[PDB]
């Protein structure tokens, strides 16, 4: 666990866990958990880091 | 940037007697 999740990989996971959720049912906690983490790395100017 | 997952966590006339109680 000597890492810090990459902003693109998380966002990607979320876009496909949004899609995935339609055929196979997914745990909503994983998306909300991600969504929250994406907001922590959000600067007003320059939107995402 | 420095941080790691840890332990030490809590949640992850009348001379008569009667009725004493």
């Amino acid at each position: 666990g000597r890492n810090q999740g990459n902003t693109w990989l998380t966002a990607f996971v979320l876009k496909t866990f949004a899609q995935a959720r339609a055929y196979i049912f997914i745990d909503e906690a994983h998306i909300t958990q991600a969504l929250i983490w994406l907001s922590q790395r959000q600067k007003d100017n320059g939107c995402f880091r | 940037c420095p941080q790691l997952q840890q332990y030490e966590m809590h949640g992850p006339e009348t001379v008569r007697k009667y009725f004493p109680e």
